[PDB]
């Protein structure tokens, strides 16, 4: 919308007045504001100036748009530092800070239960599509740092290793809760092969011939 | 040799007698040579009249009470070597008077009731605790008083400070917070203050008028017309919600403490925390948070000066400040002395309530004292200060320096009364006032950074540890001879002037002079002056000063300097730096650790065993010299006799040296040539080449001597004696035990070979597998009386020199629960240099060495002669330690010139007054060749051919003086021996001193192929054959994760540590040579499961059909 200042070296604010709707948004008394007294704009943005707060953006804003902000945010420091690095590191971090969303009206779990994006869609896509019906089950945007992160993530064995593990291990036990063994710190805490590189699904189950030795292979195959 | 000494400011005194911070001290507290009927209080006198006039519950009715008059010191009941080689605490009885009157009278004076051990000090400074000795160090805490500060956790608000000093009195903090209150935190505890302002006679309209109109924060205080209320009703509703438990009208029996008298509450007798929360406060205050038994209730004194000056700070006028609480004229320092005595205070503690509780189930007639005491609690108190608390050290005992440098220190950490290991960053920063007292360049590295550090020098602490450091006094002009020793807070109003400022005679010259004030730097007027420092070293650390150039150092790169000159380990054909700064001798005198005699005389007897000398008629002591004895860290040092047989001596002058020391002087390492530059990547980034010629000559040598031990004890399958007996053993092996179990002096010692055999008996189970494999490796199956000798530890060695014996029982030796016998064999050896082993000048340039090279490689110099050590550059510049290449420079003079210097500090030498020698030195050293017949060739003009082209010669003069030009610019011409062409630029050369450190690869690098698996964990630890056992971190994995490492990764889990199936199963394979491993499923995973179940949940286990595994198969 527009924009207005009110009074000075007493009681300090601004005001967002779009058509109708004058949002009263004040400041402490000691503020830097920058968007001077007319101004125009758009959703969601830098109005006073110090910073940018996660959550609050987000929800009135979309998820992506957080991001942006986020690793460049990151960016900014990094660089001003001497820091050098792909951006894209940076983002694949982000990327799990999304991977949770809640929920409202739904088809099947919980009305609530945090929840990974394809779990949502693989169900989402899936009570429409094949098994027409019961609702699509909508979540909506939700952050987490890699904190709160990890700690919801559906393995439990790497689940453990925070926090306290009791509570992990606990809810879990009771119902059946698996694992698939899909991560590093998953396949590790017990020593397995690494899901990586050698140990992936696409260069380690390769028989290797020896342009003779597939001549004598041929003729016990064909009995 | 021929000393030369620069720069003046004549030291008006030397520097004060060092090892004072721990003798001076322990000395004025533990007066044992002095009439007990005198003794000003302190220490032990004002620990037992702290606690003495000790009553008994009930006051007045049934008798029994218990007083003090004086107490007897103890004597040795052992001497300083034996108490150490037999494991004594070298403390001394203690006996203290007492006599208790009942209420039917009876003075009964029980002649000197034993109550603990008193470890006595020693010359040194440290102590002999259950062997070895420890540094009682000095910490440093917030000085008592009064100062405010803002507030925290809500900004724009005040906080009030009420420090008396600790244990002796609560913590108490005046925070006023947004509820508009102002309540008292006490003891973890938050109650409203108003009902501590009433209890010491304070209205509902006197907290209004003294404090209000001003700062409405009174009607927060006020409002609250339930608590306005009643004097001993105000003692119940904080008797009430301060101690639980027990609500009667006897809260003046512990509202007792926190106040009046100074069972708890008091900063000091009226300094610190009077004279201090007087100028600052509301003037007037004599020695407790305000006073009780005055004519009937609490006439407050220190609630309400300090609650006037905190709200008219959260609005107020001038005047009322904010106090810096990291500054020294409000900070303090607890010294050695005092320590223990306030571990009296808690060892008269345990012991005040040992007695209080003996008086109620005994008789009170039958009681005397020495009847009623059992005198554990000073014991177990006083023994667990010099035996546990982190302030008492072990004692790095590498150097003397470092001996010394230990003792100079200070502490933030401490018990209790101290600084965690997560705060402090308004601490550990350097502040305006350490000028002098605190040096600033001496703490370590990281981790600790900051919180501890080494005296400055001159400094002294005093009184209530305030630190005070010397000034010299001016007639505003002119200047005396008197000179100013004062604490900090007499300091921020002086204008001090640098000493390095020009004086005339005897007073001030010129009118520019620089002087500082309260600690701003600024330039004043000749007669504007109050006073002027003593000189410079005044500044600076102890060893901090050691420092020869450090007018031309980074200030990072220094302490470097300061430091690690501590981890220096001594050699034998030792020297003292070329270059040095007076003191250099000095710190081998106080150190003791060098023989000096006190009265003048004459040597009669003189040998490496002995020094027999007859002073001037009074006798003829003879003072033995410690011949190779252990250090702590090891090092191994040992005093050398440097006199003759027969001449009149100096009033006590170096009666032999001592271990790094050259005829009375330092000598850390060895001043050795140099040659500045850069060979094939042979002192890259921060390498050092080394040419043969050292170990020729053998220069840079340690000796160091290994502690090793064995202990015996009684079980229940026999007794483990030790005997020259013990089965399968091989004649050739025991071939070095005479003593009957132990190995002989003087046996040269190889690894796994024998060191002290010890036989028990064990058993009664079969080996198996996993150990019959080995086994063999440790038995031909058996015994019934093992081996489990001694044996030397992989790697280690040398040859023997000293054995000890012991055995529970003998006079003073007392063996713990369960043991029985000791012993102790000292083996030693010869270091020399090995190729990667750790070096560095006093200029921060720590640099190990990766390439001996020969003398035949060594660029050499064109008189045949090569260097020694090529110090690359490349490690200079980013760092900023020019002095260290300016050492090399007064090296090259110094070298020619035959002798040594000493450029103090910020008094050295000089550019324009080296290059006076650097010259007067190549007026020689070329006379020298001239005079042989040459003059010059091909191979140097060349250079000087280009050194014009360079311009750093003067173009159109003779080769010769290209020559002296450049010669004089510290550098020359060098040839690489290995190619006859010589350098092509001139080269900076020169000697340079360096030392050896602590660390030294030998005691590093390992290597295990496989080994001692624990039977813990499952997995290799310890090393009683072959050693070793690396470990491995995430990061480790991560990364290895990085890589597409799968089994790299997996191989890495597992049959390199716990899954005992693999480690043999692979083991095996290579005996054989097959693919290896392909462990089954690795251990921890079963185990864990296993530790599942072994807690419910059965943890079962599919596949991508979803069906049951088959985990375990047994």
């Amino acid at each position: 919308g527009v924009v207005r200042i009110e009074e000075g070296e007493d009681r300090l604010s601004v005001f967002v007045e779009s058509e109708g709707f004058s949002k009263e948004y004040k400041l402490p008394k000691d503020a830097r504001l920058l968007v001077k007294d007319g101004d125009y704009v758009e959703a969601g943005q830098p109005l006073t100036r110090g910073a940018i707060d996660p959550h609050q953006l987000l929800e009135a804003k979309g998820p992506e748009a957080v991001e942006r902000y986020l690793v460049d945010e990151i960016q900014k420091v990094y660089r001003a530092q001497g820091v050098k690095l792909h951006d894209k590191h940076i983002e694949i971090v982000v990327r799990q800070m999304l991977k949770y969303v809640e929920v409202t009206d739904p088809g099947d779990s919980r009305l609530l239960e945090g929840q990974v994006l394809e779990k949502w869609d693989v169900e989402a896509l899936n009570e429409r599509l094949i098994a027409e019906g019961k609702v699509p089950v909508a979540w909506k945007p939700l952050l987490m740092g890699v904190t709160k992160s990890a700690l919801s993530t559906k393995s439990w064995l790497s689940a453990a290793s925070f926090q306290n593990t009791t509570h992990v291990l606990t809810e879990a036990a009771i119902a059946g809760k698996k694992d698939e063994l899909i991560g590093l710190k998953e396949n590790v805490i017990l020593g397995r092969l690494i899901p990586a590189g050698t140990g992936s699904d696409f260069v380690r189950f390769t028989q290797v011939v020896d342009q003779r030795t597939l001549k004598a292979i041929e003729e016990a195959r064909k009995e | 040799m021929e000393i030369k000494r620069f720069g003046r400011i004549r030291e008006v005194i030397p520097l004060p007698p060092l090892t004072e911070i721990q003798v001076e001290s322990y000395k004025k507290a533990l007066q044992a040579d002095v009439p007990p009927e005198k003794r000003e209080n302190v220490g032990i006198q004002a620990a037992f009249k702290e606690t003495f006039p000790i009553e008994e519950g009930d006051k007045g009715k049934g008798g029994l009470v218990l007083d003090f008059l004086e107490y007897r010191i103890g004597d040795p009941p052992f001497s300083q070597d034996e108490c150490r080689e037999k494991d004594l605490t070298y403390q001394a009885p203690l006996y203290a008077r007492l006599q208790l009157i009942h209420k039917d009278t009876g003075l009964i004076k029980e002649d000197e009731v034993f109550l603990g051990h008193l470890p006595l000090m020693t010359e040194d400074g440290s102590f002999i605790i259950n062997g070895a000795d420890r540094v009682i160090v000095s910490q440093i805490h917030r000085s008592p008083g009064v100062y405010f500060t803002p507030d925290p956790a809500r900004p724009g608000r005040y906080i009030a400070s009420i420090i008396p000093l600790p244990k002796r009195g609560p913590w108490i903090d005046l925070e006023v917070e947004a509820s508009g209150v102002v309540t008292m935190k006490v003891n973890k505890r938050k109650f409203p203050l108003v009902l501590l302002l009433r209890v010491l006679g304070y209205d509902q309209e006197t907290l209004v008028r003294e404090l209000s109109a001003y700062g409405d924060l009174v009607q927060g205080l006020l409002d609250e017309a339930v608590l306005a209320m009643r004097p001993e009703e105000a003692m119940v509703r904080l008797f009430t919600l301060l101690r639980p438990g027990d609500p009667p009208k006897k809260d003046k029996a512990l509202a007792y403490l926190f106040g009046l008298l100074a069972d708890p509450k008091r900063y000091d007798l009226g300094e610190a925390g009077r004279y201090k929360a007087e100028e600052k406060l509301g003037v007037g205050l004599s020695g407790r948070t305000l006073v009780r038994f005055e004519d009937g209730e609490f006439k407050d004194e220190v609630f309400l000066p300090t609650l006037r000056y905190l709200f008219a700070l959260t609005a107020g006028v001038p005047g009322h400040e904010v106090d810096d609480i990291d500054h020294l004229g409000n900070r303090r320092i607890r010294t050695v002395g005092e320590l223990m005595a306030d571990q009296f205070r808690v060892g008269l503690a345990r012991l005040a309530r040992g007695v209080r509780e003996r008086m109620v189930m005994g008789s009170p007639d039958t009681l005397t004292p020495a009847k009623l005491v059992n005198s554990r609690p000073l014991e177990a108190a006083l023994r667990e200060f010099f035996s546990r608390s982190q302030l008492s050290q072990f004692k790095d005992e590498t150097n003397p320096l470092s001996s010394l440098r230990h003792k100079r220190r200070i502490s933030a950490l401490g018990p209790g009364g101290l600084t965690r290991e997560r705060a402090g960053f308004d601490v550990r920063d350097v502040h305006r006032t350490h000028y002098g007292r605190i040096c600033p360049v001496e703490t370590p590295e990281g981790a600790n950074i900051g919180l501890i550090t080494s005296l400055a020098a001159y400094a002294r602490v005093d009184a209530l540890g305030f630190i005070r450091t010397p000034y010299r006094r001016v007639k505003n002009g002119v200047v005396t001879e008197e000179v100013v020793y004062m604490t900090a807070s007499e300091e921020d109003r002086y204008t001090i002037a640098q000493a390095n400022t020009p004086l005339e005679g005897d007073r001030i010259a010129t009118d520019r002079v620089v002087a500082r004030r309260r600690g701003e730097p600024v330039i004043v007027a000749p007669e504007e002056v109050e006073f002027m420092d003593v000189s410079p070293k005044q500044v600076f650390s102890l060893n901090t000063n050691l420092i020869p150039f450090l007018e031309h150092d980074d200030a990072n790169r220094a302490l470097m300097g300061s430091n690690m000159q501590t981890q220096a380990v001594p050699l034998i054909r030792a020297q003292a730096p070329v270059v040095m700064t007076g003191l250099e001798e000095r710190v081998v005198r106080d150190s003791l650790a060098a023989l000096y005699a006190e009265e003048d005389g004459e040597v009669v007897k003189v040998d490496g065993t002995r020094i027999a000398v007859r002073y001037e008629d009074g006798r003829l002591v003879e003072h033995p010299l410690r011949r190779y004895a252990r250090s702590n860290q090891g090092t191994a040092f040992d005093q050398r006799p440097r006199v003759r047989v027969g001449q009149r001596v100096k009033k006590g002058d170096l009666l032999a040296d001592g271990p790094a020391s050259e005829e009375g002087f330092l000598a850390l390492g060895q001043n050795v040539l140099v040659a500045i530059m850069p060979f094939d990547g042979y002192n890259f980034e921060d390498a050092i080449v080394i040419s043969e010629e050292l170990l020729k000559r053998d220069f840079y040598t340690s000796i160091h001597i290994e502690r090793y031990e064995i202990e015996a004890r009684d079980t229940k399958l026999g007794p483990e004696r030790i005997t020259r007996d013990i089965p399968h053993l091989s004649e050739a092996a025991l071939r070095d035990l005479d003593e009957e179990g132990i190995v002989r002096i003087g046996a040269e010692v190889k690894p796994g070979d024998i060191l002290v055999g010890r036989t028990s008996f064990k058993g009664e189970q079969e080996p198996s597998p996993e150990e019959r494999l080995l086994r063999s490796i440790f038995g031909e199956k058996a015994r019934d009386v093992k081996d489990t000798s001694l044996r030397v530890p992989p790697g280690e060695g040398g040859i023997v020199v000293g054995r000890l014996r012991l055995r529970r029982g003998d006079p003073g030796v007392e063996l713990k629960p369960g043991v029985r016998e000791v012993v102790r064999v000292f083996v030693a050896q010869k270091r020399k240099l090995q190729v990667g082993d750790k070096l560095a000048n006093r200029h921060g340039n720590k640099g190990v060495v990766a390439k001996i090279l020969p003398v035949e490689d060594m660029p050499h110099l064109p008189d045949g002669t090569p260097v020694d050590v090529i110090l690359n550059p490349l490690g200079v510049p980013s760092r900023m330690n020019l002095g260290q290449i300016l050492e090399t420079h007064l090296g090259l003079a110094g070298y020619f010139l035959g002798q040594r210097y000493i450029s103090p500090v910020f008094d050295g030498a000089t550019e324009p007054e080296i290059k006076e020698l650097l010259a007067e030195a190549f007026n020689l050293y070329f006379g020298k060749r001239q005079g042989e017949g040459f003059g010059v060739d091909k191979r140097e003009k060349e250079v000087l051919a280009r050194a014009e082209k360079l311009g750093l010669v003067s173009p159109g003069k003779s080769p010769e003086e290209q020559l002296k030009e450049l010669f004089d610019l510290g550098k020359v011409v060098l040839y690489d021996g290995r190619t006859g062409e010589p350098f092509e630029g001139p080269i900076v050369v020169g000697q340079m001193f360096i030392m050896k450190l602590y660390h030294m690869v030998e005691d590093k690098m390992h290597a295990r192929s496989t080994g001692p698996y624990s039977l813990i964990t499952q997995q290799p630890l310890g090393g009683k054959a072959q050693f070793g056992g690396q470990r491995f971190g995430e990061m480790e994995v991560w990364a290895l994760e990085a890589y597409g490492a799968a089994h790299t990764l997996q191989e890495m889990l597992t049959i390199k540590s716990d899954d005992i199936e693999g480690r043999n199963a692979a083991y095996q394979a290579i005996i054989k040579g097959e693919d290896v491993p392909e462990p089954s499923v690795p251990e921890s995973f079963r185990v864990l499961v296993k530790e599942l179940q072994a807690l419910a949940l059965d943890v079962q286990t599919l596949d991508e059909k979803d069906n049951p595994v088959d985990i375990f198969e047994g």
